[PDB]
């Protein structure tokens, strides 16, 4: 009973339970500097730009792969 | 502007209604011991998704929290109690329930985010009280720290949504008893952080009759206070910092009286610059301001 | 009619029970350790003859119940504890006015009652739930009733009948009886989830019958008709002990609690959610109230264990629906205003309101948050394309705000050099009063260090934070996290730096792996693979809390949005239908 992760977006916890648990809630992290948010939220940041939502960070986590 | 009446179907009168934070819900209470949430779809339909009975008596006020704690919501009764409800993966849970008062529960509000998860609540033998949840993840475990008389009997609480680090937390309540006696009827109460106890700061000793309703405005960069009171008419106080209990600069900005009647509700935008009054005439007022300082009005809106 | 006005005086001891004569003018208080009579004046009222009449006590003392004769004014009766009813004459020159000791009941005795019209019937119970009659005519009055049920707890005559009277009974149920016929029973029912504990009847109509229970609630029922039936269903604060109707007012009630609540209260059946009358003169726990005359509803007889007697006044009453603000407000953010009100302002015509939410304002701050550049090009070009963006909305004073900056700073024997900071400032704060939060923060992203040293740390703060609950608000989250990388201070920027590190595992061996890297140090494995494109996951990997299998981020948003089945294939209906 210990809070989880939040997202780096909207810093709201993460967290998962007619789509009882849709899709942009779950989770996601980069696999190479592990850094989180949601699903929706990270699909519609790396949209316009290309860099890490965490401050300080110099990954490039959607054009390694 | 233009009317969208809804049925809310009470069979009481209807005596708060309160809005989220993202402004896409609705809350109502009403003296039939009910608490509605009315939700809004792409086409503008305001239908109700909740409806429950919460108390024995009648509740006169009900109040949301920020989202990043969860849908939580606070009510206040007649029944001497107040209550914290809990939307969970869908119905409403009780969580607790506040018992310690003498008398009926009259006002409830909670605190700005920025210090945690904090509740007021005014009875009316003079005496206010503020809770907390040091856990924001067991939300059924309440303590109570402070515990302020206030001489005569409380009707109306507001907090100070100001975000600053050098303003200190400061709460404002106000009285409603007309006795032919000639006491002030609105007092503020500081917190300093020293002795960690609050404590009077000032009072606005011009007011001789019953208050019903007061609120502060929202801050976004301002340096002042702006305070909005209820009463026979329309008033409006700003204070100042200077440079122990902070002493401020007492002025007076408006007093207006367009009503003919008594004043019961007012109320301000999200920006802080427009206000919203409500009398026994029925008729909604706005007041906006000029660059003169000088308080006008844009609405007879009824 | 009766005159006098309200006034209150102090007793020796609690009282647990009183009784009015039919003269209005003498009250009679039984308690556990008090008994006497007073005599009601307008101005003071006075003691008439205590029946605290010898020093020695007795089991029949602790009276809890006490009845005042509705035919004779010389007989009284008293329900005591030990199973005893002693019936007292006035007549008897004796200071022990006793007539008649009877002790067939055991356990403590409840309530007694007395026949309207007979001058020799007398009905009680005990706490043994067995129903036991009386007769003054010194006969066999032994006619005892089976109750089959929990303890007694009140029983009262049907005024309009002759031989019918009330039983409520502590297991739930009300049942009435009729005296012609001991065999069978007539009438039973559930009232109450819980204990009744008063039960009265219409003084004008034949078929009202009001019952009160533990659970808060008081509920009238009717038997004319061939099936019980419920009318009026009337919330408490607390639960009610007896009830009392105001005379010459069909549609009145007076109620009075036991634990927790010490007011009495007044209710109208017309409206059961709101009270008609309520005092709060007393302190302790109310106990006794009758009404004084049975045709005038002015003065109303009350008692307590703060060892007093009290009358109130109908006029007098404390009204609490002269206090009761009747219209609700509240604003919104998109620039909604919802409003409330009673329908009157806008039997009785005022029992309702109406929701009407006045709608139709700030479309220039999220169009403006959409298109504003802040970091990216040099300053000439970023001042030029904000210029425009103020243009195209219609802000003009803002435009050529932009562009005096872009003057101001850029490509100049000359001026001095720090010769405009001040109006900088004094231009930051001016905008920053009058509640533009939005176009301050901007100028001191794009200045940044030209500006950075001039203004008090506390003061940025406030202005970002501000800025940024004002975009969440709206739910503008680029935006605000744009805001937070590029912040002017370290309390803004280390926000979204606060528990954003996850930490993964593999699931073969269940060991921890490390940051950097995609193979496992145990398994030799390669724990991140594709459930799709069986390929090796170096980017973004998506996932699933309800059986931990998952990929690239767009495979997996692509492939579910046909199919409903895990792609791994372990039949689980992942992101439920
Ligand atoms: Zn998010
Ligand atoms: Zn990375
Ligand atoms: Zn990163
Ligand atoms: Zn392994
Ligand atoms: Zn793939
Ligand atoms: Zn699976
Ligand atoms: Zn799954």
């Amino acid at each position: 009973r210990k809070p989880l992760p939040r997202c780096a977006l909207c810093l709201i916890n993460m967290g998962t339970p007619k789509k009882l648990a849709q899709f942009n809630n779950w989770f996601t992290w980069c696999h190479n500097c592990r850094h989180g948010g949601h699903a929706g939220h990270m699909l519609s940041w790396f949209r316009d730009h290309a860099e890490c939502p965490v401050s300080a960070c110099t990954c490039k986590c959607m054009q390694l792969d | 502007f233009v009317a969208r009446s809804i049925a809310a179907d009470h069979k009481d009168l209807i005596h708060d209604v309160s809005f989220d934070f993202h402004g896409r819900r609705m809350a109502t209470c009403s003296s039939d011991q009910s608490v509605k949430v009315w939700d809004k779809s792409e086409s503008g339909d305001w239908h109700c998704t909740a409806s429950w009975k919460t108390h024995s008596g009648s509740v006169w006020r009900v109040t949301w929290a920020h989202p990043e704690f969860g849908q939580v919501l606070a009510s206040c009764s007649f029944d001497r109690t107040a209550a914290v409800w809990e939307e969970i993966v869908s119905h409403w849970v009780k969580r607790t329930t506040l018992v310690d008062s003498r008398t009926s529960v009259t006002d409830v509000k909670f605190a700005p985010k920025h210090m945690g998860l904090m509740l007021a609540t005014c009875s009316a033998d003079g005496i206010v009280r503020i809770y907390e949840a040091p856990d924001v993840m067991n939300l059924s475990q309440w303590s109570l720290q402070h515990e302020i008389s206030c001489k005569l009997s409380c009707s109306c609480i507001s907090w100070n949504p100001s975000s600053s680090r050098a303003h200190s937390p400061m709460i404002a309540v106000g009285s409603d008893d007309s006795s032919p006696n000639a006491m002030a009827k609105v007092q503020i109460f500081e917190y300093n952080e020293n002795t960690r106890k609050y404590a009077k700061a000032e009072t606005l000793m011009t007011v001789t009759d019953p208050v019903h309703d007061i609120a502060f405005a929202p801050n976004l960069g301002r340096s002042f206070h702006i305070l909005a009171i209820a009463t026979k008419d329309v008033r409006i106080f700003t204070l100042k910092p200077v440079r122990g209990p902070t002493k401020f600069e007492i002025h007076i900005v408006a007093q207006f009286d367009n009503h003919n009647s008594q004043v019961w509700r007012v109320s301000w935008n999200i920006t802080g610059t427009v206000l919203a009054s409500s009398g026994d005439d029925g008729c909604v007022r706005l007041w906006k301001a000029n660059y003169m300082d000088n308080w006008k009005c844009t609405g007879i809106l009824k | 009619v009766l005159t006098g006005r309200t006034m209150h005086c102090h007793l020796d001891a609690p009282a647990n029970a009183i009784s009015v004569c039919r003269d209005a003018a003498q009250v009679v208080v039984a308690g556990r350790s008090i008994f006497k009579i007073y005599a009601i004046e307008e101005e003071q009222f006075v003691e008439k003859l205590n029946l605290r009449v010898g020093r020695k006590p007795s089991l029949n003392l602790s009276c809890a119940d006490v009845v005042w004769h509705q035919m004779d004014e010389n007989l009284l009766a008293t329900a005591a504890t030990n199973g005893v009813v002693v019936t007292w004459n006035l007549g008897r020159p004796s200071r022990n006015k006793q007539d008649q000791l009877f002790t067939e009941h055991k356990r403590t005795v409840n309530k007694v009652c007395f026949h309207p019209t007979e001058a020799h019937v007398l009905l009680s119970g005990s706490q043994d739930g067995f129903m036991k009659c009386f007769d003054l005519r010194r006969k066999d009055s032994v006619s005892t009733f089976s109750g089959q049920s929990e303890s007694v707890r009140d029983v009262q005559f049907s005024i309009r009948d002759y031989f019918t009277f009330a039983s409520t009974f502590e297991n739930g149920n009300v049942q009435l009886w009729d005296i012609r016929r001991p065999d069978r029973c007539e009438r039973m029912f559930t009232a109450h989830n819980g204990p009744v504990f008063c039960c009265d009847w219409h003084p004008e109509d034949r078929g009202w019958l009001a019952t009160g229970g533990r659970d808060k609630m008081v509920k009238v029922w009717d038997m004319t008709t061939h099936r019980a039936k419920e009318m009026h269903c009337v919330q408490t604060i607390a639960s009610v002990a007896r009830v009392k109707w105001r005379p010459e007012c069909r549609h009145h009630l007076a109620t009075c609690s036991m634990m927790v609540d010490h007011n009495i209260y007044v209710w109208d059946v017309r409206r059961p959610f709101v009270p008609a009358a309520m005092f709060e003169e007393h302190r302790d726990v109310t106990t006794g109230i009758a009404w004084r005359h049975p045709h005038d509803p002015s003065f109303l007889l009350s008692g307590s264990k703060d060892s007093s007697l009290c009358q109130h006044l109908f006029r007098d009453a404390s009204q609490p629906v002269e206090r009761a603000n009747p219209e609700g407000l509240c604003y919104g953010l998109f620039g909604d205003l919802a409003f409330a009100a009673k329908e009157s302002l806008v039997f009785a015509g005022l029992a309702s309101s109406a929701l009407s939410v006045f709608e139709t304002g700030m479309r220039w701050f999220v169009d403006t948050a959409e298109r504003y550049a802040l970091a990216g090009r040099p300053l000439a070009e970023l001042c030029d394309h904000n210029a425009k963006v103020a243009r195209e909305l219609g802000r003009n004073q803002v435009a050529q705000t932009w562009t005096m900056l872009r003057i101001i700073y850029c490509s100049p024997s000359r001026l001095p050099p720090d010769f405009f900071g001040v109006l900088v400032r004094d231009m930051l704060h001016f905008y920053a009063e009058q509640g533009d939060v939005q176009m301050a923060v901007s100028v001191l992203i794009v200045l940044g260090e030209r500006v950075r040293k001039d203004i008090d740390e506390q003061t940025q703060e406030h202005w970002y934070t501000s800025y940024i609950d004002l975009l969440q608000r709206f739910r503008l989250w680029n935006v605000s996290n744009e805001v937070v990388k590029l912040s002017t201070s370290r309390a803004v920027s280390c926000l979204n730096q606060a528990s954003t590190t996850l930490h993964v595992n593999c699931s073969h061996c269940k060991r921890p792996m490390s940051s950097r890297g995609w193979v496992c140090d145990r398994c030799h494995r390669c724990a991140s693979m594709c459930a799709v494109c069986h390929h090796v996951v170096k980017g973004l990997f998506v996932w699933c809390q309800g059986c931990s299998h998952g990929g690239h981020l767009q495979h997996i948003m692509k492939w579910l949005e046909g199919s409903s089945h895990c792609p791994a294939g372990c039949g689980h209906l992942c992101e439920y239908s």
